[PDB]
RNA sequence: UGAAGCUUUCAUACU
RNA sequence: UAGUAUCUGUUCUUAUCAGUUUAAUAUCUGAUUCCUCGAGGA
């Protein structure tokens, strides 16, 4: 029967839409049913279902992995059918999809692999000569896979008999294709081969055909990028040549033979390199007046890759090669050509990253001030790339004059707000410094402009710029006409647009940041009380901005806000603990921490303990993070007294939370718990003694966090008294109890040892009983699983029996 | 359980001991002063003391019961 | 649920909901070691996505301290799946 | 003079008492740990300075009062000895030494080892000395890993916790890291590289050369 | 009570030693392995001294240090697998003098383990790939490469797990720029789990397995296993690819033999044993250590044996086929933990206990009457050689080491204020008593 | 096919430490052996109990957890002083009775 | 002196 | 929302062995005309 073995191979299907146990079950199956299926009917089926217009990408790799374990057992069978297999997948090759092309590439070499080097050459070998151009390119991608998969020398025979061919020239260019698209595809691997190929392809430079000759420049430019930095004296019978067609060539092939050249520089001495760069230098000058928008994309990449080198000196580069270079392409021609203007910029900076940044810098900085934006965008990109690749150590008192005036100028003459000016405008300022002293009333003066209005696009950008200059703003000891700009930036607190009102938040803060509050001018008793109902906004950066600078202001202004406002903004701050977005916590656990340092733990403690008392879960859980956070910052000795008073009420639930507080206490405090473990351990017995459930649960984590947060302190005598408490709960079958004493067991093995651990496992590890087996066994492994290599250094003796030695006798050697 | 070496409630002194006692030769073999304590005690040369512990790696503590 | 494939250079993330909490024993205090996951969990569509939530990536994910100290960090690739 | 000190090969450290006019040793303490001992040292009439075949060093103290006279609770001795010091060294020591080796210096714990290594171990004097070397240890142990992978808190916890004791040879590394790092650790000590280099010499003068 | 660690003097017993073009430049330097520190040697070749460069503490268990070059470079990288779950690559800087590390890859837990790689660690000739071992079914493949700056790059792990399975030694084996492959000597232990009987421990035979990582497909394939006569420790590797042949070199009790796949036949070469032995005759010989010296004309190794005899072993060949091996006695020198030959002409020999040693080879080629033994020659019975003072060797240089110290005291018995340490150590008959005292000479 | 309690106590060195389970477990003579390590604390003691762990007796009135001497000198129950908190936290800090690594508790071991 | 387990139609509390 | 805990109610011949199982119980599975005041029990 025939359908019977496609019935059964719709084994395919299973895997399509299957599930993952029976994918790879039908997957080995099949492989195990490949041989004797046959590649007929397999084939027949599989490639159009790889052929379907629809296919995902991953059915896609599957069917390709699929493929794969087919092809490796059936070996010699799938010859007859190779031909077809490759019409299929022979596209797949010049796909614009990365993925589709490692998966044609698979197949084909594990195609190469079952199949012979012969079988592959014959079927391959009608379509070299073919008319049609996209088969010429399928075909020399298939070539080089193959030769990637079965080895080069194994190729290197065909290769050298296809490109000697007289018949045609379509062969011998198919064949220098072949040649280069092997370099594309294996890169460095050819470098113990490139002798070989170069020999090979190297007699088409001279060809009377001029696209054999063309053909042949790519392969060569090709292998010298696959062999960089190594690879030079395999390219030594193609100097003359190369050279002599970039002296008598012009056009397409000169484009060739010229890039050619420039792959092959880099790989010289400073003796060659230098000589060469001479030769191809005047020829590269006469170029620079040719027309096609693709020339001058290469010339640029040809002078970037030789004027990298060390066998061109900055001294040759300033004689010959900048003037023409700077006549012919800083033209706004340049700047709306989107195609080279990158190009050109990292060439223009590669070059002042050799030659020196004056020069340039000079050259392209008249030309600043110009009538198109685009040539003054291109130039100010230019100049802060070079800027900060090597600094402005030469700035002279008039290339001072002129950076500043020249940036100034462009700041006031802007269209739309763009990062470019305002980069470039901060940039220069900060790497200028404390020298920019009366520019400092001029800058002031144009910001304070921007400032004053202009649709808050404007006003948020000046504002970024405050933020960022500030620190050198105020370096030169000029604050004053700063109290002018706190002043307008604190009128400007009401504005309906958010993203404005963070961009000021941020001027103002940074202001204050470096201001100090004697000498901050508008009072501290005003300000705060304006911006106390700020912090109900619900804008992120409105609220993150807002808190940091109550935060500044209870740092160091404390003394001016009479208390009971800081109370209040702290109680508001509680429920910020709570936000979605971790910055916002971050700043929240910051002015918290100022709030509480500044107004004392007391009464804020006091108040954090009645809120605790009465409110929802997710608010007593942040009263018992700001509960923490206060006892870090105003030392634990100052909180712990008051919060062990009120253990001592007779409630349940109210035991619990305390529990839950001194779990979370010292789960945050981590190493300042090593002076607070023994006034605890009563309080932990008694609850490790409590009949409630959650009492023991929550000892057990609070016994856990403790253990884990003072390791390498010496508290191990505590610790041992709390396990022999915490061990009788082993034999407990709830579950969230068992889980807590597991996690309080495995802090205990980090903080205690895992030589106490095993003691306690040792006598229960073989009980009668199978409940203390499987505990004692669950635990064990736990200790085994985490500090195996110990574990050899604390295993009891056992002595040997009639049938098997137990003894370790090395151990007992005695020197 | 796909770890080599750990237990279960049907385990046997056999096994734990096997376990232990193959992990305890290739614990010597990685550290440096036991193999240099073994060789100085049983005057043998490392490469000796290392061979043997790697032939004792095979049946030690006998072949199993019944 | 974890995965749990031996690892390699692929840079686990996390979402915008939970950043900066463990993934191991879920935690809000002291990130440590930078997360590593298989090369299977970061395949293809999968680049960057979080190690909890499969959704988009917006930063590092981290065991926190006390799971490198537990060495919870040698146990293989821990995206959920 | 009143006490006997005896190394098990497997168990660490009996404590037995000789009656010299009833005529009998009785034994009237011991340890709750196994250990693999290799050498042992007296520090005083009360402390014992042990060593093992896997490269561990510990000092093991008797409890105040005790009895002194006798006449288990774990299958062991009634009384039991604390554990007050564990390091791991890495090498197995074999020879331990109470002596003082420059003339004018302070006593030291000098050991020995099977690779051909030579040690100390000194006591601190003061809280501000060893709250000092303590945070350079742990500054340290973060900013300037070891070299293969290891963690350094690990090591020196192979078998047992580390318990009371400073790494000094992680704490000389600081001589040899790049400035920057030198001027980051430093500005978290309160101080300049040239001060805390001068106070890790002089510890070292101290006692040993 | 707080006490403080102080080191006086450092380790001088050395693990392992590689040598290598560490600093880039033409001269060769030797990295040693203490237990715990890694140390940079120079020995100048003018004077014959060795100088110390660099020393660290890495605060770990070294167990493998492996030396590698990619194709094109001019500089060795350092590969070190330790106690910790990691495998790592260093770079000497010699501007700095100081190891940089370039690639830190996580694999398992810390401590020396069974079943976690750090035991074993092998390298392709060429540099393409490396491979980590544990003596249990775990093994790790990390394919190595260069970008367009020339730096390092590292891939993700390939597993090549196999369970049951113990491993005494993995090599890598040379070929000509073909798909990297690696050699392991292993011994499966199901059916002797199995068996109560106790004949299935017996009637088990090592194998010498092929491993073969495909750089086209991306993964690692078992190509070639065979049992072998009797059990084997370390491999050597045989230089392949345009100079010499590709095979394995497996060193046995009272035998060598040569091994490759393909059609080659298996040769062995029996060990020769001194004339008039004085050892207890139930006892075997195994070679202890090896040093393979590459020119560009020819090839040898140098094997030594536990009584510290050192053969040197060439290889006849044909185009492709192995023939015949041959050992002729080199010299005795003390049993050594590593050898390292040294363009130049020179053989260092860092002992198992005791003194290091450097030495001139004095006598190239081999213009000699004593005989030398060959596997053609027929024996039904075994070769006999007569041990004779240093004729290739001359000693040109001698390390100081301590190790072992076995016990010491600390006392003023001289009549000096200073106390001075007296320190028993050594083992055997190089064994010694030794006064040290704090000062220079 | 089993021991017996007489019959197992005369094969072992420490017949104290067999129990009447002791005889019905797959190796008695490994568990009597590990039941006599020099270390090695003993099983909870409940696993047989039917009443589960703790509870048992809500007869007892246990008064508010009493707080630490020096604590309850600190005279909390207005003028607070802080260097008192401090120094008195710090200066008159005491060490609790602690229990050995072989102690265990009971339900009944609090009276 | 003591041993208070198991189940549901209960009913009441906490997550 | 659906999980746990606590009260109330119920809770299975002072008649004998074997088997499954259990640490051991427990559970489950099979076997072993007379008296009293038209009635009840054995
Ligand atoms: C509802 O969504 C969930 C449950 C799932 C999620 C992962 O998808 C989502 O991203 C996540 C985000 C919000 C929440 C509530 C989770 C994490 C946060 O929770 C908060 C409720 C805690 N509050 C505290 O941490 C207490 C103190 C503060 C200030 O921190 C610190 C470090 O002191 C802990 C944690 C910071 O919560
Ligand atoms: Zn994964
Ligand atoms: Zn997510
Ligand atoms: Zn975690």
């Amino acid at each position: 029967e025939e359908q019977k073995e496609r019935k059964i191979m719709k084994l395919l299907l299973k895997i399509k839409n299957g599930t993952p146990p029976m994918r790879k079950a039908a997957l080995r199956q099949i492989t195990d049913k490949a041989r004797e299926f046959g590649a007929g009917p397999l084939f027949n089926q599989i490639l159009p279902l790889l052929m379907s217009p629809t296919l995902e990408d991953q059915e896609r790799h599957l069917l390709v992995k699929v493929i794969d374990r087919i092809l490796y057992k059936l070996d010699d069978l799938v010859r007859p059918y190779v031909h077809k297999i490759l019409v299929v997948i022979e596209p797949l090759l010049i796909d614009e999809d990365y993925y589709a092309r490692v998966e044609g590439r698979e197949i084909i070499s594990n195609l190469a692999k079952a199949a012979g080097l012969a079988t592959m050459i014959s079927t391959m070998r009608p379509d070299i000569d073919n008319m049609d151009e996209y088969v010429r390119n399928t075909t020399a991608r298939a070539f080089a896979v193959v030769a990637s998969a079965l080895g080069i020398p194994s190729l290197l025979p065909f290769l050298k008999a296809v490109c000697k061919s007289k018949k045609s020239w379509q062969a011998r260019h198919t064949g220098i294709k072949i040649v280069q698209q092997i370099a594309i595809l294996m890169g460095c691997a050819i470098l113990p081969h490139l002798r070989s190929l170069v020999e090979i392809i190297e007699h088409g430079l001279v060809d009377e055909q001029q696209k054999v000759r063309t053909i042949s420049a790519l392969a060569i430019a090709a292998l010298a990028e696959a062999a960089t930095p190594y690879g030079i004296e395999s390219f030594d019978s193609v100097l003359k040549p190369l050279w002599k067609g970039i002296r008598q060539h012009r056009g397409k092939g000169l484009a060739a033979f010229l890039k050619a050249i420039g792959y092959l520089i880099p790989l010289m001495d400073a003796e060659y390199a230098n000589y060469y760069t001479r030769e191809v230098m005047l020829i590269l000058i006469r170029e620079f007046q040719s027309p096609d928008e693709e020339m001058k994309k290469i010339v640029l990449k040809v002078v970037k890759q030789c004027c990298g080198t060390d066998g061109v000196e900055a001294n040759y580069i300033k004689t010959e090669i900048l003037p023409p270079f700077f006549k012919h392409f800083w033209q706004h021609r340049m700047a709306l050509d989107r195609r080279n203007y990158r190009q050109l910029v990292d060439t223009t900076v590669e070059l002042a990253n050799k030659v020196g940044a004056a020069e340039i810098i000079s050259r392209i900085v008249d030309d600043l001030k110009d009538e198109a934006e685009q040539y003054r965008k291109m130039v100010m990109e230019t100049i802060e790339k070079i800027m900060g690749n090597l600094g402005a150590a030469d700035i002279d008192h008039k290339l001072e004059e002129q950076l500043i005036d020249g940036i100034l100028y462009a700041f006031q003459e802007q269209t739309t707000e763009d990062s470019v000016m305002l980069n470039g405008f901060g940039t220069v300022v900060n790497a200028l410094g404390k020298r920019v002293k009366p520019y400092l009333p001029q800058i002031c003066g144009t910001v304070l402009w921007r400032l004053n209005n202009k649709s808050a696009k404007v006003r948020q950008q000046a504002a970024d710029l405050i933020s960022r200059t500030a620190v050198v703003m105020k370096t030169c000891q000029e604050e004053k006409l700063m109290g002018h700009l706190g002043v307008v930036l604190y009128e400007y607190l009401g504005e309906e647009y958010p993203e404005v009102l963070g961009s000021i938040l941020g001027a103002l803060k940074a202001i204050v940041n470096v201001i100090g509050m004697h000498k901050m001018t508008p009072p501290i008793k005003d300000l705060l009380p304006r911006l106390t109902p700020i912090l109900k906004n619900r804008h992120e950066k409105v609220q993150e901005n807002c808190i940091d600078l109550v935060g500044r202001i209870a740092d160091r202004g404390a003394e001016y806000v009479s208390a009971r406002e800081w109370m209040r903004i702290c109680f508001e701050l509680l429920e910020l603990l709570k936000a979605h977005k971790k910055a916002i916590r971050r700043a929240t656990v910051n002015t918290f921490g100022y709030i509480a340092k500044a107004i004392g733990p007391h009464d804020v403690l006091a108040t954090l303990l009645n809120n605790l008392k009465v409110q929802e879960r997710q608010n007593r859980v942040c009263t018992t993070v700001a509960i923490a956070i206060v006892a870090e910052t105003c030392s634990p000795f100052t909180v712990l007294p008051a919060l062990m008073n009120e253990y001592r009420v007779p409630e349940l639930n109210v035991q619990n939370g305390v529990l839950k507080s001194l779990s979370f206490l010292f789960e945050y405090i981590g190493e300042m718990g090593k002076d607070y473990i023994y006034a605890v351990t009563p309080l932990l017995e008694d609850a490790l003694m409590d009949r409630d459930l959650v009492h023991r649960q929550t000892a057990s984590a609070v016994v856990q966090h403790m253990s884990l947060g003072v390791y390498g302190f010496g508290c191990e005598d505590s610790l041992n008294h709390l396990l022999n408490y915490v061990w009788p709960n082993v034999f407990e079958t709830s579950p969230h109890v068992i889980q807590a004493v597991m996690g309080a067991l495995e802090g205990l093995r980090v903080a205690i040892g895992p030589c106490r651990m095993l003691q306690y496992c040792l006598q229960g590890l073989f009980h009668p009983a199978r409940k203390v087996r499987d505990v004692y066994w669950k635990i064990y492994n736990s200790i085994y699983i985490g500090s195996q290599d110990a574990l050899i250094a604390h295993y009891p003796r056992i002595y040997n029996d009639d049938k098997n030695t137990y003894i370790r006798y090395e151990l007992d050697y005695i020197l | 359980s796909k770890y080599i070496g750990t237990g279960h409630a049907d385990t046997t002194k056999w096994e734990w001991l096997v376990n232990q006692h193959r992990d305890s030769y290739c614990s010597y073999m990685g550290h440096f002063d036991l193999l240099n304590y073994f060789a100085i005690a049983e005057n043998e040369s490392k490469a000796r003391v290392r061979f043997n512990l790697m032939e004792k790696m095979l049946q030690p503590c006998g072949p199993p019961a019944d | 649920i974890f995965c749990r494939k031996q690892a390699g250079v692929a840079i686990g993330r996390l979402c915008e909901k939970c950043d900066g909490k463990c993934v191991i024993c879920d935690s809000y205090v002291r990130p440590c070691t930078l997360v590593r996951i298989c090369d299977e969990c970061n395949y293809g569509s999968y680049q960057g996505r979080c190690v909890i939530c499969g959704g988009p990536g917006v930063s590092d994910a981290y065991y926190c301290k006390e799971c490198t100290i537990q060495e919870k960090d040698r146990d293989g690739c821990p995206k959920i799946v | 003079g009143h006490r006997v000190i005896v190394s098990d090969v497997q168990e660490s450290f009996i404590w037995v008492r000789y009656k010299r006019n009833e005529n009998q040793l009785i034994i009237f303490a011991d340890d709750t740990y196994p250990r693999w001992v290799t050498t042992a040292s007296l520090l005083d009439y009360d402390t014992v300075a042990g060593a093992d075949k896997f490269g561990n060093i510990c000092v093991v103290r008797l409890p105040p009062n005790t009895n002194d006279e006798v006449d288990g609770l774990l299958n062991g001795a009634s009384q039991k000895a604390e554990v007050i010091m564990n390091y791991h060294v890495g090498e197995t020591v074999l020879s331990l030494q109470k002596t003082t080796l420059i003339p004018g210096g302070s006593e030291s714990l000098v050991y020995t080892t099977l690779s051909g290594g030579i040690g100390i171990l000194v006591p601190f004097t003061s809280h501000e000395d060893h709250d000092f070397f303590q945070h350079v240890e742990m500054h340290l142990r973060s900013e300037h890993p070891p070299l293969c992978g290891r963690d350094h808190l690990s090591f020196r916890s192979y078998y047992f916790p580390v318990k009371n004791v400073i790494d000094g040879d992680l704490c000389e590394q600081f001589n040899s890291m790049e400035p920057n790092k030198q001027k980051n650790v430093s500005e978290e000590l309160d101080r300049t590289p040239p001060e805390v280099s001068k106070k890790l010499e002089d510890i070292r003068t101290r006692y040993a050369f | 009570m707080f006490l403080y660690n102080l080191t006086l003097q450092r380790a001088t017993g050395i693990s392992f030693a590689i040598h290598g073009n560490f600093s880039g430049t033409k001269q060769q330097e030797i990295v040693v392995s203490r237990g715990k520190i890694l140390e940079l040697l120079r020995p100048d070749p003018n004077t014959g001294k060795v100088h110390t460069l660099l020393t660290v503490e890495v605060f770990g268990v070294i167990r493998s240090l492996m030396a590698f070059r990619l194709t094109g470079g001019t500089k060795d990288y350092i590969v070190v697998g330790s106690d910790s779950g990691r495998i790592v690559i260093l770079e000497y800087q010699p501007s700095k003098n100081m190891f940089e590390k370039i690639h830190q890859e996580t694999f398992g837990k810390s401590g020396c383990r069974r079943i976690v790689p750090g035991q074993f660690l092998a390298v392709d000739p060429k540099g393409r790939a490396v491979m980590i071992s544990a003596i249990e079914k775990q093994k790790l493949v990390y394919i190595l490469n260069r970008d367009a700056a020339a730096r390092l790059t590292i891939s993700s792990p390939l597993e090549a797990h196999k369970a049951n399975t113990l491993v005494y030694h993995v090599v890598g084996v040379d070929v000509g720029f073909e798909n990297p492959m690696f050699a392991c000597l292993e011994m499966d232990y199901e059916e002797a789990d199995n068996d109560p009987t106790g004949e299935a421990a017996a009637n088990t035979q090592q194998t010498l397995t092929f491993y073969e990582l495909d750089l086209g497909l991306n993964h690692v394939v078992r190509k070639y296993s065979e049992p072998l006569e009797e059990h084997g420790n370390f491999l050597i590797t045989v230089p392949g690819g345009s100079d010499g042949p590709s095979g394995v070199l497996i060193c046995s009790e009272n035998y060598i033999t040569y091994k490759n796949f393909g059609d080659q036949p298996d040769i062995r070469c029996p060990i020769p044993r001194r004339r008039n032995d004085l050892d207890d005759p139930e006892r075997g010989m195994i070679f202890v250590c090896s040093a393979t010296h590459k020119t560009k004309s020819m090839f040898f190794f140098l094997a030594q044996t536990e009584q510290g005899d050192i053969f040197k072993i060439t290889l006849e060949t044909d185009e492709d086929m192995v023939t015949e091996i041959r050992l002729k006695y080199f010299d005795t020198v003390p049993v050594a933990a590593a050898m390292c030959v040294l363009k130049t002409g020179f053989l260092f020999v860092a002992s198992e206990f005791g003194n290091h040693y450097l030495y001139q080879i004095a006598h190239l080629g081999d213009d000699d009457e004593e005989p030398e033994f060959s596997s053609a020659m027929p024996l039904e019975d075994t070769f006999f050689f007569q041990p004779r003072p240093l004729k290739n060797l001359v000693l040109v240089d001698e390390l100081d080491s301590l190790s072992p110290i076995l016990f010491c005291q600390i006392a003023d018995l001289a009549n000096e204020d200073t106390p001075q340490l007296y320190v028993a150590c050594g083992r055997g008959p190089r064994s010694s008593l030794r006064v040290l005292r704090h000062g220079l000479e | 096919n089993r021991f017996t309690v007489a019959e197992l106590k005369q094969l072992v060195a420490r017949p104290d430490v067999v129990e009447m389970h002791d005889v019905t477990a797959q190796d008695p003579k490994l568990l009597v052996h590990l039941k006599a390590t020099r270390n090695s604390v003993p099983v909870p003691r409940h696993w047989c109990f039917k009443r589960k762990y703790l509870q048992g007796k809500r007869g007892i009135e246990k008064p508010p957890f009493e707080l630490p001497d020096f604590i309850k000198r600190t005279g909390i129950q207005i003028d607070i002083d802080y260097q008192k908190l401090h120094d008195a936290f710090f200066k008159w800090q005491t060490k609790p009775k602690l229990t050995i690594h072989g102690d265990l508790y009971y339900e009944g071991k609090e009276f």
